């Protein structure tokens, strides 16, 4: 009865100290406190020295007290993955949360595993059409690869991941994890009354005919939920690639919030702070997190992540650290935005490993160059327009600001999920169509 | 709750530990029933490497070092001053500061004979 | 509170002795009743103290030097590497959730050394020395150390031999030595992996056509980069012919931060091979300021104090006993060179920031990548 | 040389001194007389300094637990440590000595909620300022609840009337929403906000009483005269039959100020989950990240940016996710948010500025440009 049974040690904010006199855990091994409110797992992030571990809480730690009995659970974070996931939402531990029954686990998998090697690794520069113009014109996005979506707080990096669902997910054959990091609970709610109407979520006995699995960690939940939430987004997509063989859409709405979790969850784990207030551990938690995300040879991952950048600086480094994971980075601009135009994609700072002549043919790759020629001589006359008038222009200037100030109005598209508050509707551009017109 | 006064005031938390022992041993007539037996442990951490251990090991938990040295002074005809002051240096592996508690304790007896 | 009556207490002074004869024959069967829940003592085998965020505090280990390899019983590798007066601050190559407090760590007698060789040449290996390309162990190749000290002023010869890389906006305005060290630096994407991998195709070019003593081996250092890039990047070296020359250290990011660190120090003892042994060696650095980036959680979470952008203040050093190894050596030890070609990512066309401005002082020329430039339709984007 | 290894002592528990203290006077034969140090549910104070007191013993006490010093300034249980409790003071703390006997309370830090606050004013804690005695028809529930998930929410339907018509035809702000009113100083941010309430008032006498709403004001930082002057506004337009006003002003300690916008969002919540309608406004909650940012600095804690903690974003989406629309089988209320975020300079892209705007679900930019050129209100 004593042994595999530590005690509370202290308790500083979401981060629990647990003694275990007989045997300590695992790093990264799960434990439950006996007699809370809630259920509260801890995960065991350190070593501590004297019979010590140091846990960070998957809920709230309000209410503990400095003797409660710590059950080692043997193992890490398991959660229930499987065809029987489709249809519902779970939270970070796996209980699901959408009032609709236990989870029918196909078989319970550890939220943390390593990273396919190198011999799994596959290669193959597939283009995915999505629709929007801006996107399949400048940064086409990879069939199998990894999509960042970089914004600032109010540019519609919410409302192009929606659109992305809209066009993506319906003419996809496989299954669609969305991973809710850190984003509004309002939203998970609107996207579950959406998925449920629009047919790709079915309820009572028709749930296996359901082709998505959310799992939401939103904002009101603890930092340690925060910071594994999308671990388990990424455990129930990578069965669905290893085992299911299936390809697999993974949209995460906010890949920012699981670094400001471990961001404040690493104030009170004792360590130095980096570079402006962030863990000393940033480039390596997100590598071990999105090097999970692999297109392999057993399975496709079409990985679509919003990114937030904290205060419109693309040079702090949680987004900056992100960049080198992902293969097609679309950029949204506060400015372009203020310009009205929508979806506001900095031309001139999105890029994608598929704008290449010889994946996406020359004609296509010509056009998107010549574009980005265009606005890249606007911009730089960007400053004698302002300070002296279009009127001082040379004529073959004028004729490049008119162009770029057309092709920077045909650039914006009105999107099929903003036309409830918009009242336009929206407009699905085939890729030839772009090309035609640019 | 009403302790004499040291003779003089010294540092911190090793030096203050002996000051409050040398006030709980004034209190209890006692300084010199506890010098010798601070003198008698800084011999027994001379003789036993195993007693010795106990204090720089980090490895040996807090239970174990606590009945160890409750265990082992069963009343040994010794201070209970002395029995209630181990235990409770051993209960935070703080036995290293026994010999400065008594480097202290000479400072504070060779000022009570001015 | 002084010595020397703390050192006074050493001689004898118990003048009494009715608890010396009481627990002396009192203690021995008391520790036999705790004998199960002790641990056996450590002198030069070593204890893990507390392990956490891949960083060992490990006791005993008497006889480590700095800087060694030590190997934990779980089998997962280490390195000792500030060498504290009650322990030793051992940094893990790989994940540490295998280590657990009390694990017994084992020193294994050797500072930390990689395979070199021609056994190399061809192979995709990680930034210890492993292969991790799935074609078996390494063969024909020798162990060295990471920790060569560059050659001297009376080892080196000018530099006169070009090393072409094909890309003519560099072998025209900015021209390369064939033991140069020339930092290939710019924003995000802006075409600083495609100069160092045309200049590697273009050794491949060149490699079949002159008389097997200009040719040039490349060694490529992937720090910090994902592993599909890699991959990526085998599959043009193995498709255009390359990697029948080229050798590839990889660390990606999801390996840990002494992997990362330790990666260009690898490739550069892996390109070392070919300097030391009369041919010609290309080493590029790529993301250079990648394993500053390692370097600097690797020490953060040694609790060394940090500095400019929580920086080490030895960063400098990291860099500068990296890249003085790419020299041309005398006639007398062979004739060989090795020309380095570090990366460094800058922030917003930043070049004033401290990795960037430390290695631009570092390195002999430089190679501008303006993302202005780049979108204007002048590709490479050469300022 | 077998004495070498304990030249210098190196250990943890800075306060050694407490626990040897805590053994060594009952060895003195007088004092085992019932001369006990209480440590179950007691604790003394260690330090005391800067709004944290650091307290020895209280070895039952929770965590995030009200906790009561013997001057009367209560506290908070924040960091349980092994050795001691880290206890944040909720008032001045010049009344707390080393030595004070800190008792805990039993109980999460909690606030009275019902029927009886309205009309009330109140500081951060829940005790009211207005000189109007005890809160009667009361009970108290904590201050730190969990927001309502994803099940317990429906969509937004019903409209919440601000009586502005720059915001009632341009932002329209439906029941359950979070609206963010953000602007340079004077700017009119508000009289947005008690425009709202006034015409709550006046929309509430011709509803249903399941679909009237009640307010509730923080004020976090501001003027304690500017809380009189409104107080007097609500009294002489009626409105203060429905709302309730949460005062944590300028002079009181940041703890309040922290706490004041989860004590009044607390008093909401029991409008929100009774089925019926709440409208909470944090007035320059600008203002209590800044108080949260002096507990974070005065707590040692490693600052991010703008000098903020890390967990600045948490302290605002703690707090703004409580404002949703419930479901039917949850009885069906709602509580809408107005959080303040004052800017400068008119930089929006600032570090508290773009959190809560990516937290809240619309903006309402009062431009400082507009309200200089007579447009008043000026929504930009
Ligand atoms: N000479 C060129 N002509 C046309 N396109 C090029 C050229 N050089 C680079 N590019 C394009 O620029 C993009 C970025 O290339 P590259 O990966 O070399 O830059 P990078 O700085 O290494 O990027 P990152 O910072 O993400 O590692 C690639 O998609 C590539 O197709
Ligand atoms: N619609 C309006 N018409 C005329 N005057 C107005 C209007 N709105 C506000 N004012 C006046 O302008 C001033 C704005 O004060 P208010 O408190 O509304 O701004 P604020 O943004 O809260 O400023 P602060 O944050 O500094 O208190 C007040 O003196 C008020 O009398
Ligand atoms: N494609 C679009 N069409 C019209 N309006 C848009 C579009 N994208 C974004 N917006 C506007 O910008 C805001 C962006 O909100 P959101 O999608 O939540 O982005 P974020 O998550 O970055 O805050 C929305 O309030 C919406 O009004
Ligand atoms: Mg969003
Ligand atoms: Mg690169
Ligand atoms: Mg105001």
């Amino acid at each position: 009865p004593a042994i595999d049974a530590g005690y509370v040690s202290q308790v500083i904010g979401p981060v629990v100290d647990v003694r275990f006199d007989g045997e300590l855990p695992s790093i990264l091994s799960s434990l439950e406190v006996e007699g809370h409110s809630v259920r509260l797992v801890l995960e065991v992030a350190q070593h501590m020295g004297d019979n010590t571990v140091r846990c960070i809480a998957m809920d709230s730690t309000d209410g503990l007290v400095r003797g409660q009995k710590v059950v080692d659970t043997g193992s890490p974070i398991k959660v229930p993955v499987g065809r029987g996931t489709l249809g519902r939402i779970m939270n970070v531990i796996g209980e699901p949360v959408d009032e609709q029954g236990p989870i029918d686990a196909a078989d319970i998998w550890s939220i943390h595993r390593e990273a396919p090697e190198f011999t799994e690794q596959s290669t193959e520069q597939e283009i995915l059409v999505t629709g929007i113009k801006v996107v399949d014109l400048l940064a086409p996005y990879q069939r199998g690869g990894k999509i960042g979506l970089f914004g600032g707080a109010g540019v519609g990096k919410t409302v192009l991941i929606m659109e992305l669902i809209n066009n993506v997910a319906k003419a996809h054959g496989g299954f669609s994890v969305f991973a809710g990091v850190g984003e509004r609970t309002r939203e998970g709610n609107d996207l579950y009354r959406e998925m449920i109407e629009s047919g790709v979520i079915k309820l009572g006995a028709e749930r296996g005919n359901s082709k998505c699995t959310l799992v939401y960690g939103q904002m009101n939940e603890p930092p340690g939920a925060r910071a594994r939430v999308a671990l388990t987004g990424l455990t129930v997509a990578e069965y669905f690639r290893d085992i299911e063989g299936q390809d697999v859409l993974l949209f995460v709405d906010n890949i920012f919030r699981f670094t400001q979790a471990n961001s404040e969850v690493s104030a009170l784990l004792g360590r130095i702070p980096s570079a402006v207030g962030y863990q000393p551990t940033l480039a390596t938690d997100l590598g071990g997190l999105q090097e999970r995300i692999t297109t392999t040879t057993k399975g496709s991952i079409t990985s679509v992540q919003a990114v937030y950048v904290p205060a419109d600086d693309l040079t702090d480094p949680a987004p900056a650290t992100t960049f080198a994971h992902l293969d097609a980075t679309t950029v949204l601009s506060r400015s372009i935005a203020e310009l009205g135009i929508y979806p506001a994609v900095d031309p001139l700072d999105s890029t994608s490993r598929m704008l290449n002549p010889n994946v996406i043919g020359a004609e296509h790759y010509n056009v998107a160059r010549g574009v980005q020629k265009v606005l890249q001589d606007y911009k730089n006359l960007q400053d004698i327009i302002a300070i002296l008038g279009m009127d001082e222009l040379s004529e073959e200037d004028k004729l490049t600001v008119a162009r770029a100030r057309k092709i920077q109005r045909f650039l914006s598209q009105p999107f099929q999920v903003a036309e409830v508050f918009t009242g336009t509707p929206g407009k699905y551009v085939d890729l030839a169509d772009t090309i035609s017109g640019f | 709750l009403k302790l004499p006064t040291a003779p003089l005031q010294l540092s911190g938390t090793s030096a203050q530990i002996a000051t409050l022992l040398w006030q709980v041993a004034a209190k209890e007539n006692q300084l010199d029933k506890v010098q010798d037996e601070l003198y008698q442990f800084i011999e027994l951490f001379k003789q036993h490497s195993e007693l010795r251990r106990l204090a720089t090991d980090p490895f040996v938990p807090t239970l174990v070092r606590t009945k160890i040295i409750s265990s082992v002074l069963k009343d040994s005809g010794a201070s209970e001053i002395t029995k209630k002051l181990f235990e409770a240096l051993a209960d935070e592996g703080a036995l290293s500061a026994l010999l400065e508690v008594t480097v202290n304790y000479e400072e504070l007896m060779l000022a009570h004979k001015k | 509170a002084d010595a020397k009556a703390l050192d006074e207490l050493r001689k004898p002074k118990f003048s009494s002795k009715y608890l010396i004869q009481h627990v002396s024959q009192k203690l021995i069967p008391a520790v036999k009743e705790w004998e199960k829940s002790y641990q056996p003592p450590v002198i030069h085998l070593g204890r893990v103290l507390s392990v956490g965020d891949g960083i060992a505090r490990v006791y005993g280990l008497k006889s480590v030097q700095a800087g060694e390899l030590v190997c934990f019983d779980s089998g997962v590798k280490g390195m000792a590497l500030n060498l504290q007066a009650d322990h030793v601050g051992v940094v893990v190559f790989g994940n540490d959730s295998v280590i657990h407090q009390g694990d017994l760590v084992y020193r294994t007698g050797q500072i930390v050394n990689v395979p070199i060789g021609p056994g190399t040449l061809g192979r995709v290996t990680d930034g210890l020395g492993q292969p991790i390309d799935g074609k078996g162990p390494l063969t024909n190749v020798r162990s060295s150390l990471v920790e060569v000290k560059a050659p001297g002023i009376i080892a080196r010869q000018s530099v006169r031999e070009p090393l072409f890389t094909g890309v003519k906006a560099v072998d025209a305005l900015v021209p390369i030595g064939r033991g140069q060290r020339e930092l290939i630096i710019g924003d995000r994407q802006t075409g600083k992996t495609a100069v160092a991998i045309d200049a590697i195709i273009h050794q491949k070019n060149c490699n079949e056509q002159v008389p097997k003593a200009q040719r040039v081996y490349c060694v490529y250092v992937a720090v910090g980069q994902k592993r599909s890039t890699v991959a990526q990047l085998v599959k043009l070296f193995t498709q255009t012919g390359a990697m029948r020359y080229t050798i590839m250290v990889s660390a990606t990011a999801s390996d840990a931060a002494p992997l990362q660190f330790l990666a260009p120090y690898s490739g550069c003892a892996m390109a070392e091979y070919f300097r030391d042994t009369g041919k010609h060696g290309l080493i590029i650095y790529d993301d250079l300021s990648k394993q500053s980036v390692a370097y600097r959680q690797m020490s953060l979470l040694l609790r060394r104090p940090p500095g400019r952008e929580a920086f080490p203040g030895d960063v400098f050093y990291l860099h500068s006993r990296l890249l003085e190894r790419a020299a041309k050596l005398s006639k007398e030890l062979g004739g060989g060179s090795l020309t380095a070609f570090p990366v460094i990512e800058t922030q917003a066309g930043d070049v004033s920031a401290y990795i960037a401005t430390n290695v631009i002082s570092i390195t002999d020329g430089q190679i501008f990548l303006e993302t202005e430039l780049f979108y204007k339709g002048i590709r490479p984007a050469l300022n």
